């Protein structure tokens, strides 16, 4: 019917440290750039719109996310990632990790929000490839509205 | 003794016959290609024209 | 009254000279009038009627 | 070198170097138009067919 797997080519070998950050999050949600099978590292993370040096807003980033497709990590091999892909309707398996924890149940209600608690928790750094990767955090929509409620 | 166990496949392949270009300079034979016939024909820019 | 282009499926003939250098730029800027540019899925024999 | 100078002699040495592989990926893209695809399995009638 379909195959949904986005491999990521990687120009340099990873370190031993930056395996362990990616090893710590084996299952997560990052909005990559464009629909493909193969992809450069400068389109994976959210960091194309939220760099280090430029002041990000907290509106455009959220606004940026509705355009991007969304993906779930499978492996970390040292020269290649491996990401599975989300359709506009598909029954996948997600396994949440995200560190300011909130317990879920069946029949729950989720929003994918920008990292608004700790960027050092989110933005794991890649000194090898010189391009940081930002992870956004899924939030239950009781608080998925409530963060924007405080923000405005 | 180490020689046959160093190139474990590369002793026994049938020897083929190739056309290309050569030159003798010093004592080292240098082959010369130019990958443009595979790269002009598609309008992907050739990576030798840096 | 002038002979215009058409996409009828013809029994093509295999030539020998390449016609691949200086092309995808060229038809974009009119090397010759009355071209036709097809992309991807439309490299097929069209529907025939009479 | 074994040599008799005022310098104290040196050591036998040994080096071991770590090397490994690099992965690469290649695409290719085929489109087949769905007006074409099925009529491999068509209804199979006419001498025009």
């Amino acid at each position: 019917a379909l195959d949904k797997s986005i491999v990521v080519n990687l120009t340099s070998r990873l370190f031993a440290d930056e395996l362990a950050a990616l090893q710590s999050k084996i299952g997560s949600v990052l909005p990559l750039g464009d629909c493909h099978r193969l992809q450069n590292i400068q389109a994976l993370g959210l960091g194309c719109v939220c760099s280090r040096e430029t002041s990000p807003d907290y509106i455009q980033i959220m606004q940026y996310l509705s355009k991007c497709t969304l993906a779930v990590l499978e492996e970390v091999r040292p020269d290649s990632l491996r990401l599975t892909r989300m359709d506009p309707s598909d029954n996948l398996q997600i396994k949440n990790v995200y560190a300011p924890f909130f317990q879920w149940d069946s029949n729950t209600q989720l929003a994918v929000l920008p990292p608004l608690f700790s960027r050092k928790d989110s933005t794991i750094v890649l000194e090898s490839n010189g391009f940081d990767i930002v992870f956004p955090m899924v939030v239950p929509q009781q608080l998925g509205h409530a963060i924007l409620q405080q923000l405005l | 003794g180490d020689k046959a166990a160093l190139a474990d496949g590369h002793d026994e392949i049938q020897r083929t016959r190739i056309a290309a270009s050569l030159v003798k300079i010093g004592d080292k034979f240098v082959a010369i290609e130019s990958l443009q016939r595979m790269y002009n024909e598609t309008q992907f820019p050739c990576p030798l024209n840096r | 009254m002038e002979a215009t282009l058409e996409q009828r499926p013809f029994p093509y003939l295999a030539t020998e000279a390449n016609l691949l250098t200086q092309i995808k730029e060229s038809a974009a800027d009119g090397l010759f009038k009355s071209f036709q540019l097809l992309l991807g899925k439309d490299a097929r024999e069209g529907s025939v009627r009479f | 070198i074994a040599h008799g100078d005022g310098r104290r002699p040196n050591k036998q040495r040994q080096y071991i170097v770590m090397k490994a592989c690099n992965k690469h990926h290649i695409g290719a893209e085929i489109e087949l138009a769905a007006a074409d695809i099925e009529l491999l399995f068509a209804e199979k009638e006419t001498p025009l067919d």
